[PDB]
RNA sequence: CAAGCUUGAGUCUCGUAGAGGGGGGUAGAAUUCCAGGUGUAGCGGUGAAAUGCGUAGAGAUCUGGAGGAAUACCGGUGGCGAAGGCGGCCCCCUGGACGAAGACUGACGCUCAGGUGCGAAAGCGUGGGGAGCAAACAGGAUUAGAUACCCUGGUAGUCCACGCCGUAAACGAUGUCGACUUGGAGGUUGUGCCCUUGAGGCGUGGCUUCCGGAGCUAACGCGUUAAGUCGACCGCCUGGGGA
């Protein structure tokens, strides 16, 4: 991606002033407005060189995860993540879905079982609340665990919206060793992040822009 | 009050070093400039510049590696309180080797390793790993 | 304090000149002149303890100044104190 | 600036029973409402102002 | 010089004396040396309190460059002359020259 | 707080008035602060805590 | 040991904020008391009462006067001081702090056993003063008892001068001085700059409150006002009771 074609979208734009972390000093080109103006001279280099990494995991069938669960790019993140043939989590992360994944694979099991049940087993003869109450559970799991409900293992990869208000997937990755790609916003601890991309999190126009990117050069990784 | 500017010179170190700084800066005086000189040669610190000629400011830039800061110990032995001296025989190693000691001798600051080859004892100024 | 007019005049006096402001002699000056000055004020107002604390700081901090310049050339230091009636 | 003479000025600072009003309702700057409050204890005193709505 | 602001209120029914009152004080601080700067002779203006059973009282103001010598002697003949039922000298860090809220209120 | 009725105004707006007066102008809560001697130390330490409620 | 050096420390100039100290004046609110006018059978007090006060007219109301003590509103994690502590207004005498600019002195500095001074309240001595409050004490109640808590009184004391005492959870339960180490929001008080063109916009000192980062810590928590990283000097601890 370019510098002008980031400049566009508002990447350069953070959080106010008030609300930084100080660990991100390096990649704020300054302020205006009271609000954060990241540099975007730092931000290009190191998000090619995040996407090179994928683009290299994503060769040996490495297997990639998207994480990104605010509501206003909640659809984004799926999209851009069943695009490119990988997994996501687009709404609450349940916390142990990594680290307690024997756990939590019980709870994909019982979505299939409930899909391919109401499905294939169809059932549609029900008792009348069933319809619903078991539409009810499976709703939730969709959700919950529609995007991973196919990743078999443990990811190789993650790659993250926010990581503020991701920390706990972030965190989970960093004990098990797997490497944490994420776009890294002003306000937030680049501590955590392997690969460190520098921009704001929030807007739509910005958060499809990594993640257009994310997708594509998975496609590209995979195409080989 | 400033009564001893060579803890100063090792806590600056210390302190910046722990801060991830680039450099630390400091009053001059000849003991820290020949301790600056053992610490550069012994590969604790990038380098060194004193600057000015009236009220001159040392400089020294400090050193990392595994996003690690090269000195992990930088401590005062001798001091204002407490002279220490030692003989040649009696001279300390620091990390049984790994790290140095900094000795001031009749022939000026070199390392525990340097004065021991040299025949020499000295005041302990510091240890440094 | 002292006036800004026998403050000027003092460091006429005890001074290398109107500037020579800091000198040893100087200082003492002012500060014997500001004591006896005070020496009036603690008459009627033996009760006036704050103000005595920072009286005392001016006599400590006289002998100070005193002795640095008895050590450093003890013939000004005689003509300093002779000169200023102090000692006994 | 703040004189205790322009009692017209000062009347703007005081209650109906003539109590000085706390810089909280007035958003008066802290360093002033001191100065007022010494220009209306100064009124007070010259009977310029009154102290109690009474007499 | 120090410099004063005076005001002194003087019981109405001697608010003839007021006149005299204004020469003699004059003369007390040009006869030592000091200045004065602005006088207004407010005459009789209503009270915001009664004081002495009095509603009304005879007004004068007074800024004024001088000595504690003549200002001490100013703020006793004060409490002697039983024609002054309240006065106030107030110290101020400079000279004044411009009319009060009084002269212009009217 | 004084108050004086104007012209057609009920008896009970009036007073209505009155009331808010006095709880404008802290009358009660002045007479209930005084009816028993505090310590200083006493309302000090009222001072401090209500300075610390005042955070929310 | 000798000569220095100017950054530590002082001195000088002009300003700023402050319940910093001491003395002298003075003000309006209220209580109690004294003297009267109106008025008449209660007032006062409590959980309920009673003691107490009132037909020698209380209480309530209006008026005039005496006296003492404290200073509502302002008033505020506001301000000042080494600590204790300091609050109406005015003057006089006086200490400290801080800012701006440049000149002067030239390490004159930090700490401090012993020593000296200061040091809330209560208490002590002499003489004043005495409204309110109130140890003691008396009376009324409560209670199984009630040497209390509550009520009606009330002496020392609380106030002034001059002496004494030298203690407090005298506390930040954190000795003093200096250097260094990420941040956010405020309060207070200097000062440089900007169509002052708005009650502002950009800096730069002093003090201060609330969060919090690393680090520290048994934890609680502390966290550039350190309980972090260091140095100089002092004071103190060495199981509980006995003490
Ligand atoms: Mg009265
Ligand atoms: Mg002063
Ligand atoms: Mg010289
Ligand atoms: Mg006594
Ligand atoms: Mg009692
Ligand atoms: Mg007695
Ligand atoms: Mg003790
Ligand atoms: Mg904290
Ligand atoms: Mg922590
Ligand atoms: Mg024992
Ligand atoms: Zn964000």
């Amino acid at each position: 991606v370019s510098m002008r074609d980031m400049l566009k979208a508002g990447v350069h734009f953070g959080h106010q002033t008030r609300y930084w972390n100080p660990k991100m000093k390096p990649f704020i080109f300054g302020a205006r407005n009271k609000v954060h103006i990241i540099n975007l001279e730092k931000t290009v280099p190191m998000f090619n060189e995040a996407l090179a990494e994928l683009n290299k995991i994503a060769s040996r069938k490495g297997k990639i995860l998207f994480v990104g669960t605010k509501r206003a790019a909640s659809e984004a993140v799926k999209d851009a993540a069943l695009s490119c043939d990988q997994f996501f989590v687009n709404h609450r992360w349940l916390g142990g879905m990594l680290t307690n994944w024997k756990t939590v694979r019980q709870s994909i099991k019982r979505l299939k079982d409930l899909e391919t049940q109401s499905q294939d087993g169809t059932f549609d003869k029900l008792t009348k609340k069933e319809a619903l109450m078991r539409t009810r559970e499976l709703e939730k799991l969709e959700n919950s665990l529609g995007g991973i409900k196919d990743m078999g293992g443990l990811p190789d990869a993650l790659f993250v919206i926010d990581a503020d208000h991701e920390h706990i997937a972030i965190k989970e990755a960093n004990n098990l060793g797997i490497p944490v790609f994420a776009i890294v916003d002003t306000n937030s601890d680049p501590d955590g992040v392997d690969f460190v991309i520098p921009g704001n999190d929030d807007a739509i126009r910005a958060v499809t822009l990594y993640l257009g990117a994310v997708a594509a050069t998975v496609r590209e990784g995979r195409s080989q | 009050s400033m009564q001893d500017p060579i803890a100063d010179m090792l806590t600056r170190i210390r302190n910046g070093q722990a801060a991830n700084k680039a450099a630390v800066t400091m009053p001059s005086s000849k003991l820290k400039v020949a301790i600056a000189n053992v610490l550069k040669e012994e590969g604790f610190i990038e380098d060194f510049k004193v600057e000015g000629d009236t009220k001159p400011e040392l400089e020294l830039t400090l050193k990392y590696f595994q996003g690690k800061a090269v000195v992990e110990s930088i401590q005062r032995v001798s001091r204002p309180g407490l002279r220490i001296y030692k003989r040649k025989d009696e001279l300390p190693k620091v990390m049984a080797g790994l790290g140095i000691a900094v000795v001031s001798t009749s022939k000026g600051v070199m390392t525990d390793r340097a004065a021991r080859q040299a025949g020499l004892g000295g005041e302990i100024i510091c240890y440094v790993a | 304090s002292l006036s800004t007019e026998a403050t000027a005049k003092i460091v006429s006096e005890f001074g290398r000149d109107a500037n020579d402001t800091g000198s040893t002699e100087v200082q003492v000056a002012l500060l014997t002149a500001q004591i006896n000055h005070l020496q009036g004020h603690f008459a009627e107002h033996k009760k006036d303890h704050h103000s005595r604390r920072g009286l005392l700081r001016m006599v400590s901090q006289r002998r100070k100044l005193l002795d640095y310049l008895k050590r450093k050339d003890v013939a000004r230091y005689t003509q300093l104190i002779e000169r200023l009636g102090l000692r006994r | 600036e703040i004189d205790y003479k322009d009692i017209a000025t000062l009347k703007n600072y005081i209650t109906e029973s003539g109590k000085i009003v706390p810089s909280r309702i007035t958003g008066t700057r802290a360093k002033y409402q001191r100065q007022l409050a010494r220009a209306i204890k100064r009124a007070r005193y010259l009977s310029l102002l009154p102290y109690t709505d009474r007499h | 010089m120090r410099h004063y602001e005076i005001v002194f209120m003087v019981h109405p029914d001697q608010s003839e004396q007021v006149p005299g009152m204004i020469e003699r004080y004059t003369a007390a601080i040009t006869g030592a040396e000091g200045k004065i700067h602005r006088l207004e002779d407010w005459g009789r203006r209503q009270l915001a309190y009664p004081i002495n059973k009095l509603h009304k009282a005879h007004y004068v103001l007074m800024n004024v460059e001088a000595p504690q010598e003549v200002i001490d002697e100013l703020e006793t003949t004060f409490r002697f002359n039983d024609a002054v039922i309240r006065s106030m000298v107030m110290r101020t860090k400079h000279a004044v020259t411009e009319a009060s809220p009084m002269v212009k209120a009217k | 707080p004084v108050i004086k009725v104007r012209e057609n105004e009920p008896f009970d707006v009036a007073l209505r008035r009155f009331k808010r007066s006095c709880e404008k102008a802290g009358v009660l809560a002045e007479v209930r602060r005084r009816e028993f001697y505090e310590k200083p130390t006493t309302e000090r330490k009222r001072a401090k805590a209500s300075a610390v409620k005042r955070h929310a």
